[PDB]
DNA sequence: CGCCGCAAACAAGTTGTAGAGCTTATCGGCAAGGAGGAAGGAAACTTTATTGCT
DNA sequence: AGCAATAAAGTTTCCTTCCTCCTTGCCGATAACGAGATCAACTTGTTTGCGGCG
């Protein structure tokens, strides 16, 4: 929890690959009815 | 507001000038506005809405 | 009938009546503005109204 | 594009062209719907598309026209890709139109309105049916954070309610008795006190100590009542 | 005084010719470089000012900066550049929430400031 | 249920036990300050004049 | 928000003159007021000359101002602010007393905070020919070239400088500027 | 209206208003920057902390009050990595410095 | 965070369309030929094969046409952001800083002295972030969760959303839609229509109506963006993270 | 160089005050499927209760 | 009191199972109507920067 300072940097891609856990594909979220993802 | 006619004039607007410039709009109860109006240098300009 | 109902429940003017005294009605009944659709704002309008 | 044959691509592609602005004035009465209605641009995209897979598969010896034989897939390319947007089912919307036609028409047959068991005779189905429907079709999607009327007030995000709450003190004397499970069941036969600590303390498994003496949990049955019976010698509310 | 942290840059040899700068740095180089360190490469300076609102934004820090006014600005000019705040203001707490740098925890403060020194 | 003994208790409590009160707006650090409680049978804050 | 103070002393060298504001009529602000918690820049004097009452710097309470105010001195100059040096922050003896305790302010305190609240605060209430001497003093012009006039008397050929009543003491009664070339009857 | 304890949100997890809804009472910036002028640290800390979101403080220093204990431990404001997660979404290496 | 991979790049705006653009005020080109290029109005060299034509040169398509059954191999001009990319990319920092700073020498008026300076300093911070130039582009875009854009029902079996969402999907439709058209190879003006509103679907995204004019729902209203969560007083500090909500409190 | 025009962009605070919709109009048949669905039931299996023996 | 037996009862599993429904994808048959706009905004406003713009 504990840091000490903040620092910005620029988003290389692979970065994003590495924050990502898998990639999505298609609109939807849910069924209309079942409540569901 | 009316619909008609309108005249006003601003008082500096490029206020390096210190002019005056004077304009009319009209303003249809229904339909498209309209604009006339001066430059600082004393010729005619139009724009619609 | 979705237009007559909708301003009739959607504009700002339809407004509940305020039921609390003779006064409020009356009165809140004869009361005017310059708002709404063909009209003004506060931030925008000044002191010269 | 092209093909392995090239003047077959070139006509092919005049064609592609030519038939353009019949795309574009098809698609300029399909206006004032969902916002989309309001790109066209989509929709253009659509078409050519469609165009292409129609024209791939022209057939030729028919002798109908090839603006004909387009049509079908513009259309519905078209139908498609609102398809796509919408995530309702389909016989659902059948049902919404046919409503729609039957009311109206059932409404200039009276002349006035509001009488549902019109609605049933007509649609001699049965009353549940549309009643039902009436939920199923005719309650839309709303968004989250429209203000809140007499000028920005709050929001639609302050007015909001949940059931599935945190609550510290349930958990708390949960485990409170789970230690008076303990309390109670250490001095008691070695199994029992074994197969409910390890099936309700790391959520294992029961029976798989059934399985492991072999007693066919006739005793197990019974252990487990007795068991309730010291713990009906307690006192606690939460009831 | 606070109106008053940039000036504008006479000679050269330690840095650009010109460019705007504190004058507080500019005063640290040169109680530096000036110094025995050198007789002179490093510069001498005019004395700037700037109206608040500009002179605000125009910090090392960025948060703060980012904190009310035109902050998407600052944020690119920043972020182009890998810059990083340092936790010295009072918002650069009360955001990240630690305590003060002043007060009632400025001991602990100070005390994190030596740890900081100490590792 | 309210028993006598829960005020006597709250008499206990809140004797030294001071309190932050507010105005609004906080123009200047005296529109809030650090009293000391007194109970009272209301609804209502009662206030030393001066301030 | 960034100010506080830093240090206790930082050592630092010279500042301002207060000189009081008097203008236009009579004392708008006492000198006292203007020292009333100052720090003096450096040992200062008394007008029976070699007199000196801090050793370059004292808290100037209510003592100091009254043992001044039996004298006549015009002018003194502060460790301001301005010329405090340290390095992300300041001393406590260039700014002195907190007001509200009384006291020199001691190390630890936040300052522009203190500032922009205190001003801010009334702000909302607040939008809400011949040049003629009244009573006798001396007569103080500096930095003039002048001219006697034909006439005999004096007119002014350096647009600085600036008619002033002085006391028969030597403190400035009053002060008024006279044209380039004005016409004067003394 | 008073208020001890009830209802949060639910995205950000922190107090609500309106006496209809059991409401928390707001501290603004302008009450800030007076208790910054008396210079108060662990004053606003708290109640920034353990008041509005710190979830782990609200509950441990409840817990610590029943036990008679006047005691304090801080954290994170969640609302902050919310902010870094819109600030990377927004396509950026935005990131801290360990100590 | 998930994440989406994109066919092809697309650029950022607050890059861009701001006050300095830190992109052409690199290059030293305008706002306006750039536009053009990846509104697809207009293409551009990358590098002449022949020095008969020049590096950044603009090409309208049609003067285009004479060069282009001129010499047809020896020259290379495109149209987008892979053309953009690749220029990007080509570029050394260090020799035109030291040419810079070299003739800065010469004649330091004033006007030309601040913009030297201004690139210099650019591509001294390219340098010592660092960065790379080359990822202003955006090829691959993260995911946000969805606590932070949910979806709830309310009483009478109705809903409530976040309209990101929304947005999200026209972006996945379009791209799967360019994907399924380069499986047939198809004529290319479709592909540029394609990708045109595919940028326009990515700066929507990101901040509405800002470069073109805003999208809305039925109600005539924006489809409120990202940036409006950082913003004015609504935006997390002003309302949410300074001014607080607080129990063990009362009036 | 010194206009000129254009474009950006801030606009008190905290309470409360009640409730939300829709201009809409959006193939149509076939198939094949794959999920689901219900049936009533079989069947481990589990659980109770009533008499036997240490 | 501890220990088991026989009988009865309710099951959960659970698994098929064949009825029925339901949803994902495709392709089709007469012929031609028009390049949108569509219902909005009312011009805050002063200061400041930069591109032209001479
Ligand atoms: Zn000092």
């Amino acid at each position: 929890e504990e840091f000490d300072a903040i620092k910005i940097a620029l988003a290389s891609p692979d970065m994003i690959r590495s924050w990502s856990f898998g990639e999505v594909k298609k609109p939807e979220t849910i069924n209309y009815r079942t409540f569901k993802p | 507001r009316s619909p008609g006619v309108f005249f006003d004039s601003d008082k500096g607007k490029t206020h390096s000038s210190g002019k005056v410039l004077y304009n009319a709009r009209i303003i249809p109860y229904r339909g498209s506005w309209l604009d006339f109006e001066f430059d600082p240098k004393d010729n005619l300009f139009v724009r619609i809405d | 009938s979705a237009a007559v109902k909708e301003f009739f429940g959607s504009s700002q003017l339809s407004q509940f009546m305020d039921q609390n005294n003779p006064l409020s009605e009356i009165t809140h009944k004869r009361r005017i503005s310059a708002l709404g659709p063909g009209g003004l704002t506060r931030e925008r309008a000044g002191f010269e109204v | 594009n092209s093909l392995y044959t090239a003047e077959g691509v070139m006509d092919k592609h005049s064609l592609w062209q030519r038939y353009v602005p019949l795309v574009r004035h098809e698609a300029l009465r399909l206006q004032v719907r969902l916002p989309a209605s309001v790109e066209l641009d989509d929709l253009l995209q659509a078409g050519g598309i469609g165009l292409l897979n129609a024209v791939e598969r022209y057939d030729a010896l028919q002798g109908t026209a090839f603006t004909t034989y387009a049509v079908q897939r513009i259309r519905g390319a078209m139908l498609d890709e609102l398809r796509s947007r919408d995530w309702v089912p389909r016989s659902v919307r059948r049902n919404a139109r046919e409503v729609a036609q039957a009311i109206g028409q059932l409404e200039q047959e009276l002349g006035r309105n509001a009488t549902e068991t019109e609605v049933a005779e007509r649609l001699g189905i049965d009353i549940a049916d549309y009643r039902q429907m009436l939920l199923d079709t005719n309650n839309s999607q709303l968004f989250s954070y429209d203000e809140w009327r007499e000028e920005h007030g709050d929001s639609i995000e302050l007015v909001t309610d949940d059931h599935q709450r945190e609550n510290p003190l349930q958990q708390l004397l949960d485990s409170n008795l789970r230690q008076r499970v303990m309390e109670a069941i250490e001095t008691l036969p070695e199994r029992e006190k074994l197969v409910l600590t390890l099936y309700y303390q790391e959520e294992l498994n029961l029976k798989e100590i059934g399985a492991v003496l072999e007693v066919g949990e006739s005793r197990v049955s019974q252990l487990h009542s007795q068991a309730i019976k010291r713990l009906r010698t307690k006192l606690g509310k939460l009831l | 005084r606070q109106m008053l942290r940039k000036a504008t840059i006479v000679n050269a040899g330690s840095s650009d010719f010109l460019e705007g700068e504190q004058v507080e740095y500019s005063r640290v180089k040169i109680a530096n470089r000036e110094l025995e360190a050198n007789g002179k490469v490093g510069a001498t300076y005019s004395r700037d000012l700037l109206g608040i609102t500009k002179a605000s934004l125009a910090t090392e820090s960025f948060i703060s900066a980012a904190s009310f006014q035109e902050t998407t600005r600052v944020l690119t000019e920043a972020a182009v550049a890998g810059k990083r705040d340092e936790l010295r203001g009072l918002k650069e707490n009360v955001i990240v929430g630690r305590l003060i740098p002043a007060g009632t925890g400025y001991a602990y403060h100070q005390d994190r400031m030596r740890r900081r020194a100490a590792g | 249920r309210e028993e006598a003994v829960v005020w006597d208790i709250l008499d206990e409590v809140i004797r030294e036990h001071p309190v932050l009160l507010n105005r609004a707006p906080t123009l200047h650090r005296l529109g809030i300050q650090a009293f000391e409680p007194v109970l009272i049978e209301g609804k209502a804050i009662q206030l030393h004049p001066l301030v | 928000q960034d100010l506080v103070v830093t240090e206790d002393d930082c050592g630092t060298h010279e500042g301002i003159m207060m000189t009081p504001v008097i203008e236009g009529g009579d004392v708008k602000e006492p000198l006292r007021d203007r020292v009333l918690g100052r720090v003096t820049a450096e040992d200062v004097l008394k007008p029976g000359t070699a007199d000196i009452l801090v050793p370059r710097n004292t808290l100037l309470h209510e003592q100091w101002c009254d043992l001044l105010e039996e004298n006549s001195v015009d002018a003194v100059k502060v460790r301001s602010v301005v010329s405090c040096d340290t390095d992300f922050g300041v001393c406590a003896h260039c700014y002195g007393r907190d007001l509200a305790r009384g006291h020199i302010i001691n190390k630890g305190e936040a300052i522009g905070v203190i500032a922009a609240q205190s001003i801010g605060e009334p702000g909302t209430q607040l939008t809400m020919s011949s040049i003629q001497v009244k009573n006798k003093g001396s007569i103080k012009l500096s930095n003039v070239k002048s001219v006697v006039n034909s006439s005999g008397k004096l007119v002014i050929t350096s647009r600085n400088t600036e008619l002033k009543l002085i006391d028969e003491f030597g403190r400035t009664k009053e002060s008024y500027k006279v044209p380039y070339g004005a016409v004067l009857a003394k | 209206h008073a208020r001890s304890t009830g209802s949060y949100s639910l995205v950000t997890q922190q107090p609500l208003g309106g006496k209809a809804q059991f409401g928390g009472q707001r501290f603004g910036e302008m009450e800030v920057w007076a208790l910054e002028a008396y210079g108060a640290a662990y004053t606003l800390q708290e109640m920034l902390t353990v008041k509005s979101d710190d979830v782990n403080g609200r509950t441990k220093m409840y817990k610590n009050i029943v036990d008679g204990n006047h005691q304090m431990e801080p954290g994170m404001p969640e609302s902050f990595n919310v902010l870094l997660k819109e600030i990377r979404s927004l396509g950026i290496n935005i990131e801290l410095e360990d100590e | 965070m998930g994440h989406i991979e994109l066919a092809s790049p697309t650029a950022h705006i607050w890059f861009l369309k701001s006050l300095p653009s830190r992109i052409g005020l690199l290059l030293d080109m305008p706002l306006r030929d750039i536009e053009r290029v990846l509104y697809f109005e207009s293409y551009v060299v990358i590098e002449g094969g022949m020095t008969n034509l020049e590096r950044q040169q603009i090409l309208t398509e049609e003067q285009y046409l004479d060069a282009l059954e001129e010499f047809g191999d020896e020259f290379d001009a495109k149209m987008g952001a892979e053309a953009i990319q690749a220029l990007l990319k080509s570029m050394d920092l260090e020799q035109e800083c030291e040419q810079l700073r070299e003739e800065l020498n010469e004649t330091n008026s004033e006007t030309k002295r601040k913009k030297l300076t201004k690139r210099i300093k650019l591509l001294e911070a390219f340098v010592q972030s660092g960065n790379k130039p080359e990822w202003m582009i955006l090829t691959v875009l993260p995911v946000l969760p969805p606590d932070l854009r949910p979806l709830v029902p309310l009483d009478g079996g109705r809903f409530a959303t976040s309209d990101l969402n929304d947005l999200y999907r026209r972006v996945i439709n379009r791209n799967n839609r360019l994907k399924r058209l380069l499986d047939l190879a198809a004529p290319d003006i479709i592909v540029r229509n394609e990708k045109r509103m595919l940028q326009e679907a990515v700066d929507a995204l990101l901040d509405n109506g800002r470069r073109g004019r805003a999208i809305t729902g039925s109600n005539k209203r924006p489809l409120k963006s990202l940036a409006d969560m950082i913003k004015g007083k609504q935006g997390r500090f002003r309302q949410n993270l300074l001014g607080k909500r607080v129990d063990y409190s009362g009036r």
